[PDB]
């Protein structure tokens, strides 16, 4: 039993409750998140967070960025900064998104306006991967 | 008082002085919501002149609403379109005073005088949101607009 | 009910007297950055 | 005074009435929903808080005061203000940041030479977490390194009741490995980096929000008591000046009766 | 006495708000909606000097901002539509404006006629 | 040193990025939302 | 009123008595900002007598122009200078106040004659900020400043 | 007509922002105009010559009393003012480019 | 002013009409907190007819305050047993309206004329809470409390 | 005078005000004083039993409890010092004076009967 919480500055999705596994996209691989697990910080990129519950299985949110704390204690909290179930997600949308930031692309002549074109992108990318 | 009173069914023109726009020190102290005329009228002196007139005069009286407000608020608290009726209507409060010729005398500021067209011109740009870019102070006791555009020049090299 | 817009400044009363401070503070801190940004265009 | 002072007089308060009237109502809206808000920032910002209190960290001084731009909010500028200066008192090496024009306005005689930066624009949408990666921003990408900091603000309690607290920013990167910190040892210093830059925007954020709350209550309260304040005068004002309505037309009419007996 | 009923009414409940539109932005959308029509309403009593009406055309303008025919219109839009609206009336509805007169009433066919008429002139209207 | 970090770019900066697409990518019912979140208010204090 | 108005030329000191000032429990009731004397001048009274009075008077009419705006906003509107403006003028009224030896059978009190030389250095010590630490009620109904400090010191 | 005539315009500056009497900048808009205010109260029974009156506005006119604490500004007038009229009687002469630089020089090490 | 001040001191009691009451939609349109009588003495209009006059005049009053806290906050900002005044009072100004005989050829309805008996053991039964199963509707425009029983069961 | 000599007081001082220090202090003697103060019309007292009620108030007995309460508390209080201590009250009456004997009586009467009844 770990007390997991799961917000955004804006929504709560879950408070101090007992899961069984959550899974986080970070931003060097994937980690699999159990109750007798080592402490360690970490902070997020975007994609899909999967939380398995007590009873029987599981449920699915996409995580913008953020972090990721577990502890001594089997307090783990995910704190992002957008957080939403795929339902309220519009895939045109995302599709339409992913070619206006692939156009950008190909154009930006400045280093730090380059990588703010590649972010979107690659949150787009996953966004359209999700949904 | 009965007796300025009884003097206004008289008058097919009235200039109102004002002690409070005096003390603003806008000379001449007129109140440009209290001074009439039988001829203000589109079909008298056209639509253009009309239009700017109680375009004036709203943004005047608009203001009047706004004082109350900030006596409690600030300045700083209002609306950014508030703020730029604020802005503006002073702009048109100083614009409103001219140096008189007469009254080379107190000031030492030569005499203005500015012909109706140029009056019309001035108060629509300032209405049309043209001199924004300008402090107040510019429009205070000049003639035309464009001596306005130009006390803001030597201002700005004396900063 | 009856119109009354301006009344305070009308009163001469303490918040009249404040707010007319009020706004030239303001407006003096604006012509600072106006000359400012008048003096930077002119070269 | 004259009709024509208690007259005018009493216009001007009846529309300083009707004002603060408007504005506690405006405040009771936004407080509603800076409260409601709140709700979720807190498990957030509380979340966000946990790292630090569930380990015992040690350690150039930052104070970050929080509060707003806008007056009328009983003590909620002074009380963040009363703090700033004791504990940089108490404090060595201190600069200071406020946000919140009012935060410089009470310090600057004083501290003027221990401010870093101000922020302005504050208490006039709700606070969003993109206020707070902009202060963010503007620290990190300043030039000042800071060993330690607190950030002081006003957290909600009731709609008449607030508490100034101040939050540790050991967001130095340097103190991020030490006593207690040594179970978390395995991270590689650009995602130790990546993970204290959020931590330093969660807490701001949490500061902002309940700053927000606590500012639109006492608001809402300020405003009440000037037009409660307001009213009484009100009711003063107009039985002297019905006193003096009826006196004037008294002694108006006792004067052209005695012009009239003379003839 | 149909459409002065309501116009009496709905200007009576915006005076009661008018205050909260100079200043009041996180404002319920139902006070929204009485100070959006209030503000239209009010354009509608504006008029210039030397033009009075006739009684079918003041009722075929205040039944266009009574009926919600405004609501979506800019507040100083609102006297350019009412020129237009009545020109437009005036011009190829004089049988509608004359049973209006005559019967000195809006039956359920004038009601269902000028409902169709604001409809149709408002959807060609911003040229 | 990812490739935003050599750009100069933080987790600040790139957090953002990604939390505006996410936003930008909902649809007509909780896009309602947007505004109430994501503002840029706040303003610095220069001279 | 036309018969008091045209008293006052007469006189060479007014002691102008108030019943707002009554009303806050101050006796005597006289009102600080309207009675005058021939012979308030420096070269008379002496430059110290002559300071520490206007010095009061200053800060009674400072206080004054304070009230209309905290009547309505309150006192958190203004800055720490002048919540010790208020504080200080709030104690000075308190100390103008005396009790009289023919008034014990309405205060329940002893009557207090004050030496000049006392009150001059009470009132300078409190426009001094020397007692800015004492409450406001250890200044009603009291002789010389050492009983201020004496009531003072009877209240926990 | 010379200091007068910019004390006229500092006072009338001043007394459209007087009303602030916490503050931020609002107080380099109140600073010559409180000295000034100062400056213009006067005693009994010693009326001052015109030339008197010029050396006493002139030291707060060219702000070289912005930084004294405004009380004191009437103990500084009188002190100042006599030790011209004694010592400085040559200065007080024909009623501005040797009498500018010899009055900053008497103010300067007067102000200790 | 001299005119209704000096018929003032022949009145024995007011009778307070008002538009705000009329808007309300309650008819007569009498202020129930402004109207008074110099008769409401327990000695003269019995000790019954006092206290239910004296406990109806609280409750309103009650209402008045508790209307103060859902505008600036909410209705469940208050507690569990100030609800309770609420919904009694609500229908102790509905059961205060009163179809007028003089009035039956406009609106369409009955005219009610109710002894002061049961207009007594009518609103004594409401703060008593016997009502409180019963919706505000049945209260609105009737006579006889017998009338406010069998109204709800005509409605829905 | 033993007991008004301290109500006449505590109350212009409390009208002017009309966690804090003695000033809020002045204001929870001055509300009980006032209720203490009130009385029914037709509802004569002898001195002797208005110094009775006075000094319940005074002497800081009523200071515990709730404001409320006061005019229930002098009702019962004023027709219990009838009932059985008509001895005191003509010991003050005829006195003129609240003895010691009568001091430390009325002490006794106040603080038993303050305890014990259903609320």
């Amino acid at each position: 039993q770990m007390s997991f919480t799961f917000a955004s500055p804006t929504q709560v999705f879950f408070n101090s409750a007992n899961v069984r596994q959550v899974d986080v996209p970070t931003q060097t691989g994937a980690f699999g998140i159990l109750a007798a697990h080592v402490p360690t910080l970490q902070v997020l990129r975007p994609g899909l967070v999967v939380v398995h519950a007590e009873d029987g299985t599981t449920s699915k949110y996409f995580v913008s960025s953020g972090s990721v704390t577990v502890n001594a204690d089997s307090s783990v909290q995910l704190l992002a900064e957008e957080a939403v179930t795929l339902d309220m997600l519009d895939l045109g949308a995302a599709k339409a998104n992913l070619e206006k930031a692939q156009s950008e692309l190909l154009g930006a002549a400045d280093e730090a306006t380059r990588a703010e074109i590649q972010i979107r992108i690659e949150a787009n990318e996953a966004l359209v991967k999700a949904l | 008082d009965p007796a300025p009173a009884t003097t206004f069914a008289h008058l097919d023109a009235t200039t109102v002085l004002s002690r409070a726009i005096a003390e603003l020190g806008i000379y001449p102290a007129v109140d440009p919501l209290d001074s009439t005329s039988r001829i203000m009228d589109p079909n008298i002196v056209g639509s253009e002149h009309y239009d700017v007139a109680r375009g004036v005069q709203k943004i005047l009286q608009d203001y009047k609403s706004l004082q109350d407000i900030i006596a409690i608020l600030g300045m700083d608290e209002l609306s950014e379109e508030d703020k730029l009726t604020v802005s503006r209507a002073r702009k048109i409060q100083r614009f409103l005073s001219q140096p008189f010729q007469v009254a080379e005398v107190f000031t030492g500021h030569l005499g203005k005088l500015v012909p109706l067209k140029e009056t019309i011109k001035g108060f629509q740009q300032i209405l049309a949101g043209e001199y924004d870019h300008l402090p107040e102070q510019a429009f205070y006791m000049v003639g035309p607009i464009e001596e306005a555009v130009a006390k803001a020049d030597k201002l700005a090299e004396e900063h | 009910v009856r119109s009354s817009a301006g009344a305070v400044r009308d009163a001469g009363g303490a918040f009249g007297k404040r707010e007319q401070a009020e706004e030239e503070r303001y407006f003096r801190a604006r012509a600072k950055e106006q000359l400012a940004a008048l003096k930077k265009h002119h070269e | 005074a004259t009709l024509k002072d208690i007259t005018r007089r009493l216009k001007s308060i009846k529309n300083i009435q009707k004002i603060t009237k408007s504005m506690k109502m405006v405040a009771a809206a936004k407080y509603a929903r800076a409260e409601r808000e709140l709700k979720p920032a807190r498990v957030y910002g509380v979340g966000s808080l946990a790292l630090y209190e569930k380990a015992d960290i040690k350690t150039k001084h930052l104070i970050i005061g929080v509060s707003s731009d806008r007056g009328l909010c009983g003590a909620i500028h002074s009380s963040v203000a009363k703090q700033m200066k004791s504990e940089a008192a108490n404090l060595k090496e201190v600069k200071i940041i406020g946000v919140g024009d009012k935060i410089r306005s009470i310090l600057h005689r004083t501290h003027s030479d221990q401010f870093l930066v101000t922020f302005k624009e504050v208490g006039r949408r709700p606070p969003t977490f993109g206020d707070a990666s902009v202060i963010a921003l503007e620290l990190l990408n300043s030039g000042y390194e800071f060993d330690e900091g607190s950030i002081i603000f006003n957290r909600f309690r009731s709609v008449i009741s607030y508490k100034t607290e101040e939050k540790p920013i050991f967001s130095l990167d340097t103190i991020s490995s030490a006593e207690s910190m040594s179970i978390y040892d395995d991270i590689d210093a650009d995602v130790l980096r990546n993970y204290q830059e959020y931590s330093l925007a969660n807490i701001i954020y949490y500061s902002l929000k309940e700053s927000t709350t606590s500012e639109q209550s006492a608001r809402m309260t300020a405003m009440d008591n000037a037009s409660k304040n307001a009213s009484e005068m009100i009711d003063k004002l107009t039985l002297t000046f019905n006193r003096t309505r009826q006196a004037v037309i008294t002694k108006e009419l006792i004067e052209i009766i005695s012009g009239a007996a003379a003839l | 006495k149909q459409v002065a009923g309501t116009m009496k009414l709905e200007l009576a409940q915006y005076r009661e708000v008018a205050a909260f539109a100079q200043f009041g932005s996180d404002l319920d959308a139902a006070t929204q909606q009485l100070l959006s029509r209030g503000v239209r309403l009010t354009e509608l009593l504006k008029q210039g000097q030397y033009s009075p009406m006739a009684i079918e055309e003041q009722v075929a303008v205040i039944y266009a901002g009574v009926r919600g025919y405004l609501d979506k219109l800019e507040p100083s839009k609102i006297t350019k539509f009412e020129n237009a609206f009545l020109s437009h009336v005036i011009s190829q509805h004089q049988a509608l404006l004359s049973k209006i007169r005559t019967d000195g009433k809006i039956s359920e066919e004038s009601d269902a006629k000028l409902k169709e008429i604001v409809t149709n002139f408002l959807a060609g209207f911003e040229a | 040193v990812a490739y935003w970090r050599q750009a100069g770019l933080s987790y600040i900066r790139y957090s953002q990025i990604c939390a505006k697409a996410v936003r930008d990518a909902l649809k007509t019912e909780f896009k309602a939302n947007a505004m109430k979140t994501s503002g840029s208010t706040i303003k610095i204090v220069k001279v």
